[PDB]
This record gives structure tokens, C-alpha cells and sequence, in this order.
């Protein structure tokens, strides 16, 4: 076994009935001092190291040619200067095995973490010298952490796409169904994650052309997605991931939950594609008064009304529906269909839950179109129009398929180093830019959609690492408070960095004109209510730093509706599940799972304690399990109230609740704001 | 949440030793040398032996002492397949490679042979302490199963996957890789069935039961690695053949839902080339707050 | 001398109730009395519980104290028969014509039913009487499982075969029929091994043997009129049953070694209608012509 | 049981120890004084049953409306003049449960035989009264039959395209995979079985993009392909037929097969995919000599050469591939190979073995391509050339894809009206008039090829009922004596046809004047052997026929020269399937399975004899598992000596033969010039 991980698994090892943490320190340095030193690449000078890089097709040419070799050198003497030490063994042991670029058979080390964060600097800055600085100083601070495929593959020449997931709005027809496979496999060979909104797709038993009972319903169009995901699986390097998401009015919805069944038969069931529910406001209310409910076939629908019932306001076209005679519906119980949903997040985890009307009673770009589903993460909510793709030689009538790019926010690094305001911004810009340069010629609507939106995620990492090493409860009003605080200054910098970049270049996002942006609306609860902390704790944690008032947040509304806003969507907080080892954060907003982690590499086993933990602050990193999700759901409410997109919120449950206690962790959810619910994850 | 789904398995697997033709082993059969055929011949008879303990006793022994008609079904069948179709291939192999004294002259060694002896009667001898209504009695027993099915097996397989790895003795091996792909999903089975009646226990019969099962891996593998060496060292294998048990014992270990006791080795690549949540409606009142 | 042909026809006659389709009875099935099919549901049931214990308990029970690891491979097989494909196969048919709740409340029925429960009881305590060593109790429980194979199904097999007979129900029809066909051939096998037993007695312990031979048939006989009279009552065909029951003991009987002990009836005609390739390698003279 | 089923069911009840086989004659009487004529709708004269058709989206408007209806009603009156009966239950049977136009509820019949044999005749004349009255009186005597797709659509509005044969090319990119997909659900959903040639697709464990072992092989396509055709089935009516063709060269060739083993798993099986093998005369060779043979990674190949494996001749590129090192391949044993494909004919009838230079050596398209693959039903052999599908706004390389168009001569029926010549030339104009009226919008290279190639395919039926009736054994000298002059002739005629359509139009196939028909070749054979019947009882049977000679055949030869061939194919013998019922006709030029055929109908049994069955003519009804199979190749090869295109030849076997029988078999084949093996059916 090496050095390093006996010093690593020294930490279990009690002296005094404590956990030896301090010993981790001295792990990262032995896989320092006897692997990574040992495994790197050295050359005489940077210029070297260039060179080999670029002619042996590690780094494409075109952005590192937009600087002087003075200024790229003066970029990678600024990443170094700041000496960063990995505090832990697996941050370093993460960095160097996920995203260090090694050789071509894998044998050295080329990248270092300041080479890296260096080469995405200069990526980001896109010739600006000064600009590229400034990036180094905020991701070597580890202020800011770029998604994994933005960090992992900025500026190389064999690069997949720097966007992490992309949903897709599936036709009903057999020419769009053929067309979402092929863009499925296509950016699942690009790397991202793919969601589908199954919802337009008629049911099981419909009429294809006067012949009826002839659909499979969204079982077949799942099987197909199934298989071209598996398919498409990154070159065998990781398993293709896709999503897809069904409308729970949809009459499909019981064979579509029976995908995730674990009884469910061969030809039905469906293992590399995740699900998600789309419940609008409609089927809480119906279950709520245990009424009978309906689910309804989509082409009927769309024959009687011209439009998807998936495009139209449930809320208020459901009783139309159901006294159509036209309209073809099957009669369900709408508490029996929550049970399931219940049951089958016990046993799989799935479905993903969307709470359309939660999501849509504070939609920004209503107008384009509402927000019917999300990505595989659950955590996308943006507008999205479906495309219309023809028969050969036909053009197409190409839509808006969703596509965002990632960017977390270090919380305890962006509050200690007092800069909400230049983070948020240096993110924003570097986001803008992954966007700007973003461009896949197999995906028509996702390539429209990022021209015209131009939308970006910008996350947030480590808040339960912040509250626990600031003494502060993740379930305490405390915490809450300094979530609502954070993230309205968040949101306030990002809503002036947009409008900022709007004004520079002089556009908008497309159809800007009709979102509540424009109107003013949006900026409605923060021109009448105030986000300062409650608590004198949080103000003291937010001293030094300016944090916006009713004033600021009137004179950023006049800003924007003078200028306008370059980003439809700005913040969305991803999972950030394996970037966040090497940032030494938490993993998302989410509480931790556990406080010190089992995780088996290879043949050995080692153990990553959650950052800051020690014996002055244990008791601070609660474990999520052991939490009341009522409160998680409480702060992931209050950070979904200043973020225009979604958050992935996983709920942590035990083995002894039953699934009364899920649906009524869903209701609260639903009740509380929540837009999305992640995953149901059962200890 | 399991039977019927390993009742599919099970039924879908089903195979016979006819559908294999064996008399084409002999072109290279008589290539090996006389270590080779001699190991070959004694792995054999070490595999026979111990799976028709496991089809008269073992087997029958646990589908008596089992609660639940589809769990009998289960086990009735895994018992014919021990003794209706493992039993006869694995006669088949021998009598198309050695002849009738050379078999009968082998069986007497293996069965006077100290180490597979002393496996072959721990085994049984935990079968036989079953008691009608006692639990832990069974739990044991099955404890004996898994390590029979999962673990004391694969010091024997080694050899013809070794072989079969290499384009030599096809036939015969491509027969042992279909019977240790019925014992891999028996010792599965089984491995639940005893996982069940652990859950059932309090948190000391629990610790108890754990020493258990972890003394009984010991026993056997120290037994194992010297009924290696016996056996594997004339033709320089054992220290593969080693790694490749404990490999073996950590899947029989985690069937019983335990954690791995060796830390991970890789496998000689020979080898390797052959190889509910309570439903709770919802009242009301949950939809208010 | 007649073992192995008994194994090669039993492993050779394996079967799955999904290798037949069932939903081609829906039709036929939806067009019966209820009368009809409430009868024809309490007969598979009845069935269901034969082929359950004589899977459970009397096939493997028989297996431990029969000496010879072929016979032993013979009776494991027909056990998994009745457990893991017959008993199983009368599910697959209820599931296909029956609602959730009739095929509950028939299940119900078995366990209250009191010609069923006394046959039942009959039967295993035979089976649960057999001492070690002892084989006038083995022979005692054989002469109760041929009586089991050979006999008391056939007031169950009369309804399948009499709708087989008039081209109704005859998916299902298709599997009774392949179950009746392995039944015939257990009744056969079991009663050879019997008659090893009787052979081996005095005169005086024969004719002793034979006295119990004929009381139990006849108890079990008196039992199945009422069961008959019960189920058939209501569908006009008790008298026509009985004669079918009476012609299948008489062949129990035989395959017991015994004279016929009722005479011989007209049975309905109705019922009597409702009754991997070989490798070669090429040679380079086949290149050739 | 109804009367007619009793009455057909009678015939096995043997009186005087013989078959009634007269009884099913009777049978048909019932079944049209008690079921068809009851249940047939009509009308007060044809003027309203066509208003009711067309009215009714039952028929289509255009083609009527070519028509006066004085002429439409002519065409009835002479379609029904003949006063056809249906000599046996199960022709009328198979016409009005699967051909005879029916009520939307399905409980009435609209169309009676000459009323569909009126509206195909009216379709294939486009607006001539005589040639419509020509086409009725070839369908009414039963002379010619048109492919189910075509008989059964012809004129109907709710129906699917005429083609039900379509071969695709894949080309080795993701694009063209997924392009391959959504063109065999298209073509499926049109109701015909596709065949994909799946041999320029790169092996398992080849690079993408230079990354290594990333490629899942034909495999992972396979899969694909199985799930587009399960969700593609007909609206629901019939199941997905696909399949797939590999050359053996091919290294996923073993994995391939590995599709079609019992033992397969799930992720390893495809179920509702055919698939044949294309054996180059290099594997029979090397199988032949008992040399190891090599399989080949397609991409190396072409990445060494610039060309895919399957575009080059193996005969002269194996040894150059196996002595290339930058080539990689795979030791492998031809003879174990072989057992292998003869052990899978037995267990499934599986693959289809395709000898490619039996194929190619008689190819006439050699200079446009050489026949890589065949059809589902293994005797459509065309060339092809791929498409280079490209990524989205960007213009596709649109190459050939074979789609030919089926028609059935009854050669009982032709042979004893005296009218070879008439019956196949007519038969040509129909294929002609089907094929110019096909338009496929969602397949580009099958309907570029459709435009180019103009390929027709025109089979032949009831060969061994013909055989029978005329006292004349299947594998008797005197068959193939027949068959070879009958096919000479079918030969000729539809050369004939061609060039005369040729020079009417003016306008010949594309890149036709590369062919042997251009140069000559083809009529090599014909210009110097003749084929005029040996025994006298062939000729006699040919009597008051005129037979062409070799003179004939050299002014046919001339006539070619001068005026060019409209079709680059004409002749294919389909297995015709159900239509053999309908026209009381033997199943293709195979042998027959069973003399007298029992079939199971709801909850009801039905007895089909062989056309024309009585005591006289039982022994030369030989059952063709009894057969000889070298003396059925040789009837076969016979037969393929006469037709560009391949014949769908299925092997008869008994359960008693082993893999070493079926390999004779294949070898024989090969040997004697077959180009394509269908089925292995075992008894
Ligand atoms: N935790 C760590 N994180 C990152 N790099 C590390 C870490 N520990 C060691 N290294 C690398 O290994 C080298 C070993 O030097 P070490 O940290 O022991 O101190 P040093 O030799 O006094 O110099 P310096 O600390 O100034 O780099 C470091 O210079 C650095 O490049
Ligand atoms: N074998 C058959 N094939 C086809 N149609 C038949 C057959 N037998 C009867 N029919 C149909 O039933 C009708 C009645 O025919 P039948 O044998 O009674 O005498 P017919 O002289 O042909 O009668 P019609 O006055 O109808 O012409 C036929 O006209 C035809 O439409
Ligand atoms: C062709 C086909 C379609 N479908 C379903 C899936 C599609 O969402 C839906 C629409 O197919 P379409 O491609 O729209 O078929 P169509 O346009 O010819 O019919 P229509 O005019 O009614 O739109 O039909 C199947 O389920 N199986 C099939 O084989
Ligand atoms: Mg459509
Ligand atoms: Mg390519
Ligand atoms: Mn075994
Ligand atoms: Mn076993
Ligand atoms: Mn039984
Ligand atoms: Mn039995």
C-alpha cells in the first residue's frame, strides 16, 4: 500500500478518542512528495511545455495564439505565485485522476492544478491578459469553479463540449422521435447529459394516421432512448446518461413509472435512462381533495385544440378537457399515483419530481414558453419550443432546445475573500464566453436555443462547509437567513453583470422584450422587501461587503430596463458532485451525506472527512440523514426564491420513515416553492 | 422481493450435459503432461465430490427447513440441477478422459485426501446440525452453503477456466463454466435466504453470528491454502490459484451481506479470459401545513 | 434395469407453462356458466395443493431414503416437476382468465374445504411417517404417492380434458394435458420402486401390505365421491366423473403390481379426445464434387 | 364450426383409403353460399360502389380518374367474364381475410377477387383502357400475381408503399447509424421489411476519434436496429421484420452469430433482427485448404487503403491485408466457421449466406457496385453504393439503395396458356408503372436508387405444382430441363420488355452503358449455348411456344446494343408467401414443405392439399424434406443461371442430418453457383 493512503486511513485510527485529521495534511504531501512530483512532466521553461502541448495535440493553438508568450507566462506565474495546497489527500487525488491532463497512454502527469486553471484562464479571457489574471486569481483562490466539462476540457485539442446537460423537446411524430435519438447519441458522444420531454408524445392505444390502437406509447420512444444512450456511452469511457421527462396528466405516466419498477418485465423496463414527473399545481390540488383525477391522451387533445395539452395551462384547461366528450382521458387516483411516486423514490430513487406551476409562478421567460421539464439533474428549468423536424427534403421548423453552461460558486472562499460582487461577475463573463463558444452542429435546437437565450448556470458549492466551519446549524433560521442574504447578492450581481454585458454589446437574449425582465415585474419582491440578515451573526459574517438594499435592487431594475439583460437564465445550482473534491467544498447546497466518507479506489480504500471538519465543529456537519427534510426543504425554498433556474435537491431519508413520510416531504416541498426534487436517496 | 425473480434465472439457465460434445478434448488432452492431467484429474474429482454433498444434502437439506412454497420451488429446482445435471457432466468429462480404473483409482485418493476430507466434512457436518425450528441453526448451515457454492468451489474451477483461457480442453470447460455459472447464482440465492433470518436477530445475536460466519472463512481458508499447494504447486500455480480464492471468498462474504475480508488483488488473466419501504397511505392533513 | 430410461424420458419431457400462450382461452373461457367456471377454478385449485405438498414434501422426502444416486436423481427431477412447473403452471392460468379476487378467494377455498384438507392430511402423514431404514413405511408412503399420481388427480384432470374434448379452453387444456403426462409417467416410477419393497416381503407381510393397500384406496376413494359430488354437482357430471376416478384407480392399482379392484364403465368420449444439433467436423473431401 | 371448415376438414377422413380431396371443393362453395357472399356489401350497380370507395377514403381518386367510367365499368365486366372460382377454401380464405378489401369495422367485405384484380389492373394501366382489360385478363387467369404489398394496396387510400424490400447501406459514423435507424423505422412504418448491410461499420474495441477500444462494433447497432424495428411494426398489426449483413471477414462476424445463439444474453440477443452472412469466395478457400483465415477491423483498412473492406475484392486484397501491418486482424479458423453458421442454420435458420462471387460473377452492375448484401428474404441482389450522411446543414452524399419491386409469374398458369412472352411482359410494364410511381420522402438513397436503377423484380411460383401435375419429379433431369428453358425464356422476354421500354422512353438505367447488357457479355452465354429443351417430354410441354434460340437471343443481343435496357434488374424469385394461396400455386420455385398442410385459425383446424393433389400425382408431390438437397441446389442453380437477381432458396432438412450435412449442403451451393441460401428449415 503507498504512503499515502496508510496516512490517509491514519485518520480513523483514534489517538485520545479523536479522529486524527491532521494526519490528511501530511497524506497530501506524501502524494506529493512520492506520486505527483515523481509522475509530472518538467521542462526547461513554460515555452517547452507550450510547445509540446500544442504539437502533440493536447491544446488547441487558436486560444493560446491570442496571447503573447510574455502574457501567458506572466498568467502562469500568477497561478503559481499563490503556492495553492490541496488540504486534503482526495482533492488532490480527485484533481490529478479526473482532470490533470495526462498523456496519451496515461502513464505522467502534464497538467498541474495552476497549469490547469492557467490554460482555462487564458481559455475564458479569450486575449485578455488582464482578464485572464483575474480568472486565475478567482479559480486558484478557488472563489469559482467551472463545471467539470468547461474545467476538465478547456483549450484541449482532444476536448468533448464544455456544456454539461441539454434537454431536448421531442415532436410526436416518428420523423422527431428518429431525430431526438440521433441528437441524443450525437451529445451523448459529446459528453452532456440529455433530458427529452416525452409529455407531446401521444400514448399507448392512438391512432396513427385512422388506424387506431397503433402507438406504444412513451415506453417504445424510452426503449429507443434507452438503447442509443447506451449506445452513445462517451466512447466506453462513462456510462451514457440520459433523462426523460413525462407530464404526470399524461396517460403513459403509470407504464412510464412501471420503467423504474424493480418487478418490471424486460420489455419494459428501462435501467440508463432516469425519469422525471412533471406535476403541475392541478394534480396536488386534485389529490389534496381526493378527488378522482384524469390522465389524458395527448393527440386527441391536440386534435380537438390545435395545441399539446403539455403547451397549455393544465390549471385551467384540465375541466375542459375532462368534459370533452373528444378528448380521450383514463380515470386515475391521484393519491394512489403520489403513493407510487412515493414507492418507486424508496426503491430507485426515481422519478425526478418538477413542480411545473412552482416553476412557472416565478418563470422569468413565460412568454417564450413555460418551463415543462427539466435536465438530468433536475435542476434546468428554462423555456423551451419544440421543434417541428420534417421528412427528408422538407425543411425543418427548428425550436429552442434547452442547453446551459455549469459554474459553482465556493461559498466559504467567495465569503472570506469578501468578493460576492467580482465573483459573481468573473463567473457570469466566463460563462457567457463557454456559451459564446459553444457550438454543436448535430443539435439544431440546441444550438439556436444558445445563440438566442443565451443561457447560463452559475451554482453555489460549499454552504454546508460555510455554516458548519462558522458554527452556524444547516437547519438553524441562521443558516436559512444567511442563504437568503448570499444568494440575493448573488442574484443581485448576476442581474448586473447581464445587464452589463447587454449593454456592452449592445443585445439581448431573444424575445428579452416580453419577460418579466423587461416588464419589471421580476424585480417586484426586490423593490419591496429587504434580503439584509436578520441575525446579527449573518451581518457580522457579511461585513466588508456591500450588501444591496431596496435602493440597489430599484436602481439595477431602472438599469435593465434600460438596457436589458444579455442571459435569459443566469443561476442554477447543479449537484457539482466530483469538481467539489478538488475545491475542497461540499457538495452543492446540499448537506452532507456523510461526515467522513468511505470511498474504494483500485484495491485500497480511503477515507475524505468533509472540509474544516474537526471536534470544535462535528456536531456543526450534521449528516443530511439525520436532518429534518423539512428544514432542508425550508433552505433549499429560501435559495430557490433568488434563483431563476432550479436546484438539484436530493432528499435524505431513512429506512425506517415509509413513504407517507416521502409524499409528505414532496407536498411540503411543493407547498414551500420547490421547484425540482432530485433524487430519493435512502440510508 | 427476490424468488420469483431468481425462479426466472434459474429456469432460463437451465441446460444438459448432452448438448456439449466431449470427444474432442482428446486432441489436446494428450498434449498435456502427466502433472497436468494428474491436477486436472484430482480438481475434478474434488469438484464431484463436494456438489453431490450439495444435491443430496445440502440442497434438499435447506428446501426442507425453508418457509414458503416459491422458495421451496426455487430450491427443488437448484437441488435437480445438482444432481440431474452437475453430477452427470461432470461423469461425462471423466469417462471421455481417463479410463475406467484410472477413475476409480483417483476417486480412492481424492476421497482418502486430507484437505478435501476435512473441507468436504465441515460442510456437512453444519448441515446435520440443522434443527426443525431453529433459525440459527439454519443460518448456518447456509452460511456452509454460500462458502461451498461462492468460495470452496473455486480453488477446483481455476484449472479448467486456466485451460479453457487458453484454447485447451474447450469442451470440458466450456461444461464447467455453465455449472459454476449455476453454483455463482446458487450461492446468490442462497446468500439472501441467509441475510433474511441476520436481519430477524438483535444487534449482539447479530455480532455473534458474524464471528461466526468470519471463524468458519478462516477454518476453510487456511485448509484451502494448503489443499492448494497439494495440488497446484507440480504445475507452478498456487500463488495465482491463491489470489483467485481470496477473490472468491470476498463474493461469498458479501452474498451474506458482509464487507470484503481481503483487501482487492487482481486475477491471473488466463483465467479471466475463460471466465422496500413500508407503504403507508396518505391520511389527509399531509396535504396542509 | 429401468432407471436410466426413466431419467432420459423425464429430463427429455422438460417443460415451462410459458412455452404455451394462454390468452387464446379468454374467449372460451368468457363464455362458460358461472357455475362452470367457478368449478372449473376449484379444480385446478385442488390440484395446486396435490402438486405443492408432492413437490414440498412427498417427491423429496421419498428422494432421502431411496438408495442410489441415480434413482435419486430421477425423483429430485419429478420433485421440481410438481413444484416449480406444475403447481406453478396452475397460477399462470388463473392469472390469465381470473380477477385478483376470485383467484384469492379460491386459495381461500382450499384451506377451508374439508374433503381437500382430509386427503391433504392423509397423504403427508404418510410421507411424514417414513423411518430411516425402514422400509415398510417407505412403501406405505409410496403406495399413498402413487395414489396420489395415479388417482386423485383425475377428479381434478376430468374438467380440462372434457372441455380439450369439445375444442374449449385449449391452451390451458394444453398444459394439463403435458402435466397428466408426466403424472402418468411418476405414477409408473414410483410404483416400480414399490413393488421392490413388496417383493422383498413374507407371504404374510404381503398379504398384510395389500390389505393396507386397499383400505387406504378405499378411504381415499369414499373421500373423492363427496369431493366429486361437491365440485360436479352443479355442472351435472358427478356420475360421469366417478366413473373416470374408479377407471384411474384401477390403474394405480396396476402400477402398484395389484389386480383392477372396480369394473370397467363406459368413460365419456368427450374425455378420451380430450387425451442443439449433432456436430460434425469437416473434412477436405466435402470442399469437393 | 361452421360448414365450409367441416367440409374442408373432411378431406383427411380417407374413403377407399384415399383423401376426399374433391370435398374441398365443396368446402368452397360454402364458404361462399354461407360467409362471403352474406357478409360481402352491394351495390345497385359499379357506379356506386366506386363513389362509395372513393368517397370513403377507401380507393384513391387519381387513378380512377384516368378512367371514363364506361372503361372502368369494361374493365369489371371483363374481370368478371372469366367467372373465376376459387378451386380450393383456403385460396379464397387467404384472398378475403387478407387481401379483400373490408368496412373500417372489419365486418363486411367490399371487394370481391375481381374487384381488386380491376382496381390493380386499373392502377398498373395509368389510364389505358386496353392495357387495363390485358392486366385483368393476366390476374383473372391467374397467369401473373402481383406482390402482396401490391396487390393488397394498389389503389386503396389508407394503405402503405407498394415496395416491401428495401436494402440499406450504413456507412461507419455515428450520422449514418442514426440516419440508418430513423430510414428503417421510416420504411418499416411503410410496411417493408429493410435490410441494412451492416460490413463498413468499424469492429468492437476500434478508436473514435483516435481513442482507443471505443467502438461497440455492428453489435451495439444490431441493437439499435432490433429496437427501431420492434417500435416500427405496422401500426401495430404485423412484428418488425429487419435484417442485418455482415461479410464474414468482418471481425465482429463470431458476435454477429454470437446474436442468434440461445445462450446469448439479453444485452447480446436480437430478436426481431434477421441476419445473413456474405461469404467471399476467399473464406470457401481458405476453408477449403484448412489455412487459417484472418478477420479484419474495417477502419484500419480504411484508414490504410481510403476504401471499406466490403468495397474491394477480398480474392485479391486478403493477402495484402494480412501482410499490412498497419492492418489489424484477428486469427481465426474458416472450417470451425463454417460448423459454426451450419450450427446456427440448425438451432434458428439462421444466417442467410450470401456467396458474394457467385453474386459478382455474374453481375451485370459490377461498374456501379458489386452486390455486397441481400434482402430479408435473401434474393434481392443489386448493387449499391453508401451514403455519406453528414451532420446537420450540411448536404448529405446521397448514394443507392436497393429497393426492387416484386411480381410473381404462376408458371402452371403461363405454361399452359402458351404465354410466357405476353404474361412476362406485362408483368414488366406493371413492375415499371409500381416503381415510377414509388416515392419514399424520408429514404433519399432508396428513392435516388428507385430513379436510377428502375430495378424490377419478377419471381416465379407453382414450379413444383406445375412439375407435379405434368408427371415430373422436382429433382428429375427433366425439372431442370424445364426449368431452364422456362427461365431462358422468362430470361428473354423480360430483356425484351426492357429494351423496348427502353427505346420507347428513350431512356435507359443510370450508368447502364458500364454494363455487360451495354458491352455484350451477358448475352455471351445466351449467343453460344443453347437452351431448347433435351427430353421430349420438356418440349412437348413447350409446345405451341415459340422457344428463342441462339439466333434470337443474338438479335436480342443487338436490340440491347442499339437501344440500352430500361432496368439495371428484372428478375428475382421472391418466397411469396401467402399470395401462393391465393393463386392455388406452390410456394416459390421450392419444393413443397407438406403435401397436405394443416393450419389452426382461431379455435378452428383447416386443411390445405397442394394445388392439384389427387392419388395420380401424390408420388411427384414429394414432400421436400424427403428430397435430395444437391438435386434441389442443382434445380436451383439451374434456375439462377436465368436470373440477375438471387432466388430465395431455403434448405429442407431432417432432424437426422448433422452440421456436417448442412455444410455439404452450403458447399454444393457455392460450388454449383448458388448465389444466396434462405433457410435452414429443420423437420
Ligand atoms: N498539499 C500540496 N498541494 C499541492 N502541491 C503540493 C502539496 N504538497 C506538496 N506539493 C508540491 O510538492 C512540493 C514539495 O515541497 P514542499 O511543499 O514539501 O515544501 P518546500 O520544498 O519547502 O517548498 P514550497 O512549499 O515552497 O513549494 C511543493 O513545492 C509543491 O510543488
Ligand atoms: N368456388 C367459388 N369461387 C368463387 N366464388 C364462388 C365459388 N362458389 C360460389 N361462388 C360465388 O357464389 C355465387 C354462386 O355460385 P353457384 O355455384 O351457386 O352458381 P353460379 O351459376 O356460378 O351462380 P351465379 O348466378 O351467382 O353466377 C357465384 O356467382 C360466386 O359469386
Ligand atoms: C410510425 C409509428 C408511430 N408511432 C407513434 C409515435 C409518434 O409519436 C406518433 C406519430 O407518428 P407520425 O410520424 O406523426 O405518423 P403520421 O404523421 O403518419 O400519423 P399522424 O398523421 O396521425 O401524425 O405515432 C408508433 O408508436 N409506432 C410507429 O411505428
Ligand atoms: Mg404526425
Ligand atoms: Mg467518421
Ligand atoms: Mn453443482
Ligand atoms: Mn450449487
Ligand atoms: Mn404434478
Ligand atoms: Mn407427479
Amino acid at each position: 500500500v503507498p504512503k499515502w493512503i496508510q496516512l490517509n486511513n491514519e485518520i480513523m485510527i483514534q489517538k485520545d478518542g479523536k479522529f486524527q485529521f491532521d494526519k490528511d495534511k501530511e497524506a497530501v504531501h506524501s502524494y506529493f512528495v512520492d506520486y505527483i512530483n515523481q509522475n509530472t512532466v518538467f521542462f526547461h521553461n513554460l515555452k517547452e511545455k507550450l510547445d509540446y502541448l500544442v504539437e502533440n495535440q493536447y491544446y488547441e493553438e487558436e486560444f493560446l495564439s491570442l496571447y503573447s508568450f510574455e502574457d501567458i507566462k506572466e498568467v502562469f506565474k500568477t497561478a503559481y505565485a499563490k503556492k495553492f495546497r490541496f488540504p486534503s489527500f482526495m482533492s488532490a487525488f480527485k484533481f490529478y485522476n479526473d482532470y490533470a491532463l495526462k498523456t496519451n497512454d496515461k502513464k505522467k502527469i502534464l497538467e498541474r492544478y495552476e497549469d490547469r486553471i492557467s490554460i482555462v484562464a487564458l481559455f475564458f479571457a479569450n486575449g485578455d491578459t488582464e482578464k485572464a489574471k483575474e480568472y486565475v486569481n478567482l479559480m486558484i483562490n478557488q472563489e469559482y469553479q467551472p463545471s467539470t466539462p468547461t474545467f476538465l476540457n478547456a483549450g484541449r485539442k482532444r476536448r468533448g463540449e464544455l456544456v454539461s446537460c441539454f434537454l431536448l423537446e421531442v415532436n410526436d411524430s416518428l420523423n422527431d422521435i428518429s431525430r431526438a435519438i440521433d441528437i441524443s447519441m450525437q451529445l451523448s458522444k459529446l459528453g452532456g447529459g440529455v433530458s427529452l420531454n416525452l409529455s407531446k408524445l401521444r400514448a399507448k392505444g392512438e391512432a396513427i394516421k385512422d388506424v387506431e390502437n397503433a402507438t406504444k406509447g412513451v415506453v417504445g420512444v424510452m426503449k429507443l432512448l434507452d438503447n442509443a444512450f447506451r449506445y452513445a456511452d462517451q466512447m466506453g469511457q462513462r456510462q451514457g446518461s440520459g433523462a426523460a421527462y413525462l407530464n404526470i396528466f399524461h396517460r403513459d405516466i403509470n407504464d412510464f413509472l412501471d420503467t423504474k419498477k424493480i418487478s418490471a418485465d424486460e420489455d419494459v423496463r428501462v435501467k440508463t435512462l432516469s425519469i422525471g414527473v412533471v406535476i403541475p399545481d392541478k394534480f396536488v390540488e386534485l389529490a389534496r381533495e381526493d378527488k378522482a383525477a384524469y390522465v389524458f391522451y395527448p393527440h386527441t387533445i391536440y386534435k380537438e385544440y390545435g395545441q399539446h395539452m403539455d403547451e397549455m395551462d393544465m390549471n385551467e384547461m384540465y375541466d375542459k378537457f375532462v368534459d370533452n366528450p373528444r378528448v380521450k382521458k383514463e380515470k386515475i387516483n391521484p393519491r394512489k399515483l403520489l403513493e407510487k411516486l412515493a414507492m418507486l423514490r424508496s426503491e430507485s430513487g426515481y422519478p425526478y419530481i418538477m413542480f411545473q406551476d412552482n416553476v412557472n409562478k416565478v418563470h422569468a421567460n413565460n412568454h417564450i414558453s413555460k418551463v415543462k421539464f427539466s435536465n438530468l439533474c433536475s435542476e434546468v428549468l428554462q423555456a423551451s419550443q419544440v421543434s417541428s423536424y420534417t421528412d427528408y427534403d422538407e425543411e425543418d421548423e427548428i425550436g429552442l432546445d434547452i442547453s446551459c453552461n455549469l459554474g459553482s460558486l465556493n461559498i466559504l472562499n467567495v465569503m472570506e475573500h469578501k468578493s460576492i460582487e467580482k465573483t459573481v461577475k468573473l463567473a457570469t463573463d466566463s460563462l457567457t464566453h463557454v456559451s459564446e463558444t459553444t457550438d454543436i452542429r448535430n443539435a439544431p435546437a440546441v444550438r439556436r436555443a444558445n445563440k438566442a437565450m443565451k443561457s447560463i448556470g452559475l451554482g453555489a458549492m460549499n454552504l454546508h462547509g460555510y455554516l458548519a466551519q462558522n458554527g452556524i446549524a444547516y437547519e438553524s433560521p441562521e443558516a436559512r437567513d444567511f442563504a437568503n442574504t448570499f444568494f440575493m447578492m448573488v442574484n443581485f450581481y448576476s442581474i448586473q453583470r447581464s445587464a452589463e454585458i447587454a449593454k456592452e454589446k449592445g443585445e439581448t437574449f431573444d424575445q428579452y422584450e416580453g419577460s418579466t425582465y423587461a416588464t419589471g415585474e421580476y424585480f417586484d419582491k426586490y423593490v419591496s422587501t429587504d434580503f439584509s440578515p436578520k441575525y446579527e451573526k449573518i451581518a457580522n459574517l457579511f461585513e466588508g461587503m456591500h450588501i444591496p438594499t431596496t435602493e440597489d435592487w430599484k436602481k439595477l431594475k431602472a438599469f435593465v430596463a434600460e438596457h436589458g439583460m444579455y442571459h435569459s437564465y443566469r443561476l442554477c445550482i447543479a449537484p457539482t458532485g466530483s469538481i467539489s473534491y478538488v475545491q475542497s467544498s461540499t457538495a452543492s447546497v446540499m448537506p452532507i451525506m456523510e461526515r467522513i466518507e468511505e470511498r474504494t479506489y483500485g484495491n485500497s480504500k480511503t477515507y475524505y472527512p468533509m472540509p474544516g471538519l474537526a471536534s470544535n465543529n462535528w456536531f456543526f456537519y450534521k449528516e443530511a440523514y439525520d436532518m429534518d427534510m423539512f428544514k432542508v426543504v425550508d433552505m433549499i425554498a429560501t435559495i430557490q426564491q433568488h434563483i431563476d433556474q432550479g436546484i438539484s435537491f436530493t432528499l435524505f431519508l431513512k429506512d425506517t420513515m415509509t413513504t407517507r413520510d416521502l409524499n409528505r416531504i414532496d407536498l411540503y416541498a411543493h407547498h414551500r416553492g420547490i421547484k425540482t426534487i432530485y433524487y430519493a436517496r435512502t440510508k | 422481493d427476490f424468488t420469483q425473480m431468481f425462479y426466472n434465472q434459474n429456469v432460463k439457465q437451465f441446460w444438459l450435459p448432452e448438448e456439449i460434445a466431449l470427444n474432442g478434448d482428446l486432441l489436446t488432452w494428450k498434449y498435456l503432461g502427466k502433472n497436468e492431467q494428474d491436477t486436472y484429474m484430482k480438481v475434478l474429482a474434488g469438484l464431484t465430490l463436494l456438489d453431490t454433498e450439495q444435491g443430496n444434502t445440502g440442497m434438499p437439506i435447506v428446501a426442507e427447513h425453508v418457509d414458503g412454497h416459491q422458495r421451496k420451488a426455487v430450491l427443488n429446482f437448484m437441488a435437480m440441477m445438482e444432481n440431474a445435471v452437475h453430477a452427470k457432466s461432470y461423469s461425462n468429462i471423466f469417462m471421455t478422459l481417463a479410463p475406467t480404473e484410472t477413475i476409480n483409482e483417483v476417486f480412492e485418493w481424492v476421497k482418502q485426501n486430507k484437505y478435501l476430507q476435512k473441507k468436504a466434512q465441515m460442510i456437512v457436518g453444519l448441515y446435520k446440525a440443522i434443527q426443525k425450528d431453529d433459525e440459527i441453526s439454519l443460518f448456518k448451515a447456509m452460511v456452509a452453503s454460500v462458502y461451498l457454492e461462492s468460495f470452496l468451489f473455486y480453488s477446483g474451477f481455476y484449472y479448467p477456466l486456466y485451460f479453457y483461457g487458453q484454447g485447451k480442453l474447450m469442451q470440458s470447460g466450456e461444461i464447467i463454466n455453465l455449472i459454476l455459472r449455476d453454483e455463482a447464482i446458487h450461492g446468490v440465492y442462497v446468500g439472501l435466504l441467509a441475510q433474511e433470518i441476520y436481519n430477524k436477530q438483535t444487534e449482539e445475536k447479530k455480532a455473534e453470528l458474524r464471528e461466526f460466519a468470519i471463524d468458519l472463512l478462516n477454518q476453510l481458508y487456511e485448509n484451502e491454502l494448503e489443499y492448494t499447494e497439494d495440488l497446484y504447486d507440480q504445475v507452478g500455480l498456487s500463488h495465482d490459484v491463491k489470489k483467485f480464492i481470496r477473490y472468491n471468498a470476498n463474493k461469498a462474504l458479501m452474498n451474506l451481506g458482509f464487507d470484503p475480508y481481503f483487501e482487492e488483488e487482481d486475477i491471473n488473466p488466463i483465467v479471466l479470459n475463460g471466465l422496500k419501504a413500508t407503504v403507508e397511505p396518505l391520511k389527509d392533513d399531509d396535504f396542509y401545513f
